[PDB]
């Protein structure tokens, strides 16, 4: 039960660092 | 020639009342914080038991008073050159009026 | 007037931040505690089942 | 049915109070500012309903 | 930026018992953080600069 | 919550632009008054003479 | 006189849409920002 | 007459129900089209002067 | 009971505010030595007693 | 469990408004020291007078 | 004329240096009092954990 | 222009604390007072010329 919890929390905030990725954006080609 | 010194004179004798008046407040200001230091300790020092402790907070607290009274001291210092001036500018103002009449 | 306005603001501002962390720092340890009586349930589920 | 009539009610209010700010900047039209102007032409117009 | 990482070691704290290590990532974060406020500091200085020269 | 983001990110960059060009364009128009007077000054003189 | 009015038009535009993006973007941020936080599990009553 | 017209313009940018024909309006016209008439017949006088 | 006093007096007396009540000049406070040991000491103190 | 939800709701608000709060006063306190340690000489303001 | 330009040179330069002493010494002692603080919280942390 | 740059620094901020209370106030005053000083210098010199 705690290793799931862990496991999904890590895949939690993996997931806000698409917020980095500028405004959705390329910038640079 | 004398007269234009002698308006920019008053220009120069208003701007260091200006001065002494800044650092007036600047000491009343520094009055207060003071407080602090002095009432900590007032609270800290009666303590039920052996829990009396000398650590980090007693170093700095003992820093802030030391700092603190070299502030102090350092300003009325500077309150005096200010009164030392103002008086010497005022003796060259009279001197100056007195000649031009 | 300009500046003793503005640094009448800049301490009213401190004062509100000293506040914000005095919240912080308590509502931390009754975390911890909380957790602590969490656990002593489910023990106290196991000595209830036998 | 109720929500309905809350939206209807706030929509109100907000376009109300914008107007209230336009016509105290308005009122606060005391002589002698830079924002007025030139611009003669603003008689002739079927513009409010 | 600097609030996202602030919001994953938030929910870092998350985490339960003998799950909670010293992870390496948590140590490159506090090496984020602190770049970020190196950042600050060249931009900080630079600014200052330029407004003597204005 | 990501294309929200970048929304709120377009909408600061129009607030930022749109500002500097306000600020140079009334810049001008205080330039222009200036030239007003000059013309009107130089009329008067004209007639004098 | 008529490059003034011209230029009194440009003016009153432009104040105008600083009002109207000033208010969306106050709108937007202390709304939706409010709730919408971090982790989609308890009301925000 | 400057302060009046630009007292007249901004009211124009009232939002989409609130803006209203009202009395302020007609009289605003009213008092543009005499101010403008007193203008022209002080002009005759500096004619005949 | 001492170590809870001792955290309600140090919590009570930090978080007093300023420009509230402690309005003294208290002086003669540059010595003290009522602290009589290190924390050193008083962790193994409590390591003796567990 | 449902209290746990809400502490960790609260902390996580109250650390974001610190760290805003934060970004806020340095900002003041250094842009208000560059500019108000500027300010001309009274001497300098009557312009050698 | 030349006693007159010398004492302005002298009130000047003293004014300056006088204002500048005193601001640096007001933000030295801010930033020291808020270490003293931090201080005081990690104590009050470690009283809690005991 | 240090108004402007004060002005213009201090419009740039965060969301959750943006406020208006006297600091703008009072410089909108001083901007104000600034620019009829320079409209009433202009007069005067024009007077001067003549």
């Amino acid at each position: 039960a705690c290793k799931t919890n862990t496991l999904l929390l890590d895949t939690k905030c993996m997931d806000t660092r698409r917020k980095l990725t500028v405004p959705a954006e390329k910038f640079v080609p | 020639k004398l007269q234009t010194q002698l308006a920019k004179i008053l220009q120069e004798i208003f701007q260091a009342e200006n001065t002494i008046m800044l650092l007036e407040r600047a000491i009343v200001a520094k009055e207060y914080p003071l407080k602090m230091a002095q009432t900590m300790l007032a609270c800290r020092t009666r303590r039920p038991n052996v829990e009396l402790c000398r650590d980090v907070p007693q170093f700095r607290l003992v820093n802030e008073v030391f700092t603190i009274d070299d502030t102090l001291q350092t300003l009325k210092l500077r309150l005096r050159e200010t009164q030392d001036t103002l008086q010497l500018l005022v003796m060259t103002k009279s001197r100056l009026e007195h000649e031009l009449a | 007037a300009v500046n003793s306005a503005f640094s009448s603001r800049c301490q009213e501002l401190d004062d509100s931040l000293q506040k914000l962390q005095y919240h912080l720092r308590k509502t931390l340890t009754e975390i911890t505690d909380q957790e602590h009586q969490i656990a002593a349930l489910k023990q106290a589920i196991k000595d209830k089942e036998a | 049915s109720d929500r309905s009539a809350q939206h209807e009610l706030e929509k109100d209010l907000s376009d109300k109070q914008a107007a209230l700010r336009i016509d105290d900047k308005c009122q606060h039209l005391r002589n002698t500012s830079e924002g007025v102007s030139y611009f003669r032409g603003v008689e002739r117009v079927d513009a409010t309903v | 930026p600097l609030d996202v990482a602030i919001e994953c070691l938030t929910l870092r704290e998350s985490r339960r018992d003998i799950d909670v290590v010293r992870d390496p990532v948590e140590e490159e974060l506090l090496k984020e953080v602190e770049v970020i406020e190196a950042t600050k500091k060249v931009l900080q200085e630079k600014i200052s600069q330029a407004f003597q020269h204005l | 919550n990501l294309a929200f983001t970048n929304r709120i990110a377009e909408t600061v960059d129009a607030k930022n632009k749109i500002h500097t060009h306000l600020t140079k364009t009334l810049q001008e128009i205080f330039q222009i008054e200036m030239t007003i007077e000059s013309i009107k000054k130089a009329i008067k003189e004209k007639s004098a003479f | 006189e008529d490059t003034l009015q011209s230029l009194a038009h440009t003016k009153a535009t432009l104040e105008h849409d600083l009002a109207v993006k000033a208010n969306t973007l106050y709108i937007d941020q202390e709304k939706c920002m409010s709730m919408r936080n971090s982790y989609p599990s308890t009301l925000r009553l | 007459l400057k302060v009046a017209q630009t007292r007249l313009d901004e009211r124009t940018r009232r939002p989409n129900v609130e803006l209203c024909r009202d009395m302020a309006q007609l009289r605003l016209v009213n008092e543009v089209y005499e101010v403008d008439e007193t203008i022209q017949t002080l002009q005759q006088r500096l004619r005949d002067s | 009971e001492d170590k809870s006093s001792a955290q309600y007096i140090d919590e009570n007396c930090f978080n007093l505010r300023s420009t509230s009540d402690s309005i003294s000049f208290f002086h003669g406070v540059e010595k003290f030595d009522g602290t009589v040991s290190i924390p050193e000491t008083w962790a193994k103190f409590s390591n003796d007693n567990i | 469990e449902q209290a746990l939800r809400n502490l960790e709701d609260s902390r996580m608000s109250l650390e974001k408004d610190i760290a805003v709060k934060t970004n806020s006063l340095f900002i003041d306190r250094q842009k208000c020291m560059t500019h108000r340690n500027r300010y001309p000489s009274v001497l300098q303001l009557a312009g050698y007078q | 004329i030349r006693n007159a330009e010398a004492s302005r040179l002298w009130a000047s330069r003293l004014t300056g240096d006088s204002l500048r002493i005193m601001q640096d010494k007001d933000q030295l002692i801010h930033q020291m009092q808020e270490g003293t603080s931090r201080n005081l919280g990690q104590r009050l942390s470690d009283l809690g954990f005991w | 222009s240090i108004a402007t740059d004060n002005l213009q620094c201090r419009e740039r901020r965060q969301h959750p604390d943006l406020v208006r209370d006297y600091v703008e106030v009072e410089l909108l005053k001083e901007t104000e007072l600034i620019r009829n000083i320079q409209e009433l210098l202009k007069r005067t010199i024009g007077q001067a010329v003549d």
